[PDB]
């Protein structure tokens, strides 16, 4: 159930799980249905607002309906923390086979990742 | 204030096309899918498919409605459309538009009133209205016989809606391509014939309104 | 196709009592922590109205008398206490995958006490006679249960041809049914006899309710 992302910042993230998806192969996001991802990280700060970019064939969109508190789903330097996060995809969301999802989070950024194998369908 | 209002019932001949409309209001139109649903009088509900006003993409159709059916939009007018081509007897049904929840979790929350489509070669015929008065108790029962009309529907009221309790309008029976129904009204024996009792029949397809006073025989 | 089977198809429940309606899906309707089955109520002549979404969520403005439960392939709608206004047909429906499907439905009848019909007969109107027709009408109003017989008599003799009957749907306030019976004849057939009789036979009495008139 682990999938391949890419660390934009300093390697704070160790892994990314998505129910149903495996590695770098097509990860299907069903419109009108919840989308669940489990992330764990070791951030290098003491302290958290969540910011999600997502491009859909190069329509670059900030995601609506994002609960942006990290401590509503979950911290100090030099230790791990686990987060199991759900975004509900609007039924009307555009379909695409070329999607890039970008997620990142007191004095700068905590963690960052880029996933390129999501496909929006149904 | 959320509402979906569909175009009125329609008689179509076999082979013809129909464009049924579904105008929406009270919500941001482009944020919700519009589903179409078919109901045949004998049977139950069949989901026909849906159209996406955010994307403008090609609509999705259930297997039984591929090829002769076209869902479409006029988004500036908050209006979704269902065109059916080369109408056949099996198309004779009521068609509903229904808004999809923002996500699938919320169900199809708001529904149109429906559009009953009649498929027939028989000719539009206005009704003849006959008073049913008792022939020569503390309650008295009177009626109106609404005979020989096509297509459905007719509306029947008593004293313009003023008499609403004690009223039964009966489902129409079709015989030889013409409908017949009756309505009955029950009032206190003191108040008839002293107060007047009038049935109001409308048959929109033939541009007919009739008022019939029930006089004692 | 996800098939949805309702059990029971039809159900008669007394006021204040429980109505339990099952919906069985042919494969799981769960995805991502939710169960994608909704419950609708349809009254005659009206669009379906949503009661319950995602198995167990009561839609706002629907009273808590309605109660949805279940997950996976097994769903239940309970209506408790049942009220007069619940006379309707109820459909489950799945939004897990395309094509979305409805169940065949459950028609809920409200049990009330037995009541005999009020019977009334009407001669053809003079207006109708001028067109060449003559319809004799009998109204059987406000009875329970639905089952009932009408017999037509002309000059004491029984009549089968040209009779057409039409029951109303269960009244949403008093839970009764009503039925009409229309004997249609030509003007000439009509004037060939004198005595016209409508006889209602119903559970409530082994005696037919006889309503009659004479042409003259």
């Amino acid at each position: 159930d682990q999938v391949d992302v890419k660390d934009c910042a300093n390697h704070e993230i160790k892994k990314v799980l998505v129910p149903g998806c495996h590695g770098s192969e097509p990860c299907i996001i069903h419109r009108g249905k919840p989308f669940q991802l489990e992330a764990l990280f070791e951030a290098n700060q003491n302290s958290a607002k969540i910011e999600i970019k997502a491009s859909i064939d190069g329509l670059e969109v900030d995601v609506p309906g994002i609960d942006p508190n990290a401590c509503h789903y979950m911290l100090v330097k030099g230790q791990q923390y686990d987060i199991k996060y759900t975004w509900n995809v609007p039924k009307i969301a555009p379909k695409s086979e070329n999607v890039v999802v970008t997620v990142k989070v007191d004095n700068g950024v905590l963690a960052c990742a880029i996933a390129t194998h999501a496909k929006i369908r149904d | 204030q959320i509402q979906l209002v569909q175009s009125g019932p329609e008689l179509k001949k076999p082979g013809e096309t129909i464009k049924i409309s579904c105008k929406a209001s009270g919500y941001t139109f482009t944020n919700y899918g519009m589903n179409w649903v078919k109901q045949t009088p004998g049977k139950g509900l069949k989901w026909m498919g849906w159209i996406n006003p955010y994307t403008g993409e090609e609509p999705s159709y259930a297997d039984d409605f591929k090829g002769r059916f076209a869902f479409s939009l006029e988004t500036s007018a908050n209006t979704a459309y269902l065109q059916i081509n080369n109408l056949n007897n099996e198309d004779m049904a009521t068609y509903f538009c229904a808004r999809g929840g923002f996500t699938d979790y919320y169900g199809m929350d708001y529904w149109g009133q429906g559009t009953s489509v009649t498929v027939s070669s028989a000719k539009t015929t206005p009704p003849s209205v006959y008073p049913l008065a008792p022939g020569s108790n503390s309650m008295v029962t009177l009626g109106c016989l609404v005979k020989g009309y096509f297509p459905e529907p007719v509306t029947v009221t008593w004293n313009s809606g003023s008499a609403s309790s004690g009223v039964h309008t009966f489902p129409a029976v079709l015989q030889s391509d013409l409908y017949t129904l009756s309505s009955s009204v029950t009032v206190p024996s003191s108040t008839w014939p002293s107060e007047t009792v009038t049935c109001n029949v409308a048959h929109p397809a033939s541009s007919t309104k009739v008022d019939k006073k029930i006089v004692p025989r | 196709d996800i098939v949805l089977t309702q059990s029971p198809a039809s159900l008669a429940v007394s006021l204040g009592q429980r109505a339990t309606i099952s919906c069985k899906a042919s494969q799981s309707v769960d995805y991502g922590g939710n169960s994608y089955v909704n419950w609708y109520q349809q009254k005659p002549g009206q669009p379906p109205k949503l009661l319950i979404y995602a198995a167990s969520n009561l839609k706002s403005g629907i009273p808590a008398r309605f109660s949805g439960s279940g997950s996976g392939t097994d769903f239940t709608l309970n209506i408790h206490p049942v009220e007069e206004e619940d006379a309707a047909t109820y459909y489950c429906q799945q939004s897990n995958e395309d094509p979305w499907t409805f169940g065949g439905g459950t028609k809920l009848e409200i049990k009330r006490a037995d009541a005999a019909p009020t019977v009334s007969i009407f001669p053809p109107s003079s207006e109708q006679l001028t067109s060449g027709g003559a319809s004799v009408v009998c109204f059987l109003n406000n009875f329970y249960p639905k089952d009932i017989n009408v017999a037509w008599k002309i000059d004491g003799s029984e009549r089968q041809n040209g009779v057409l009957n039409s029951w109303t749907d269960q009244d949403s306030k008093d839970s009764t049914y009503s039925m009409s019976s229309t004997l249609t004849l030509t003007k000439d057939e009509y004037e060939r006899h004198n005595s016209y009789t409508c006889e209602a036979t119903h559970k409530t009495s082994t005696s037919p309710i006889v309503k009659s008139f004479n042409r003259n």
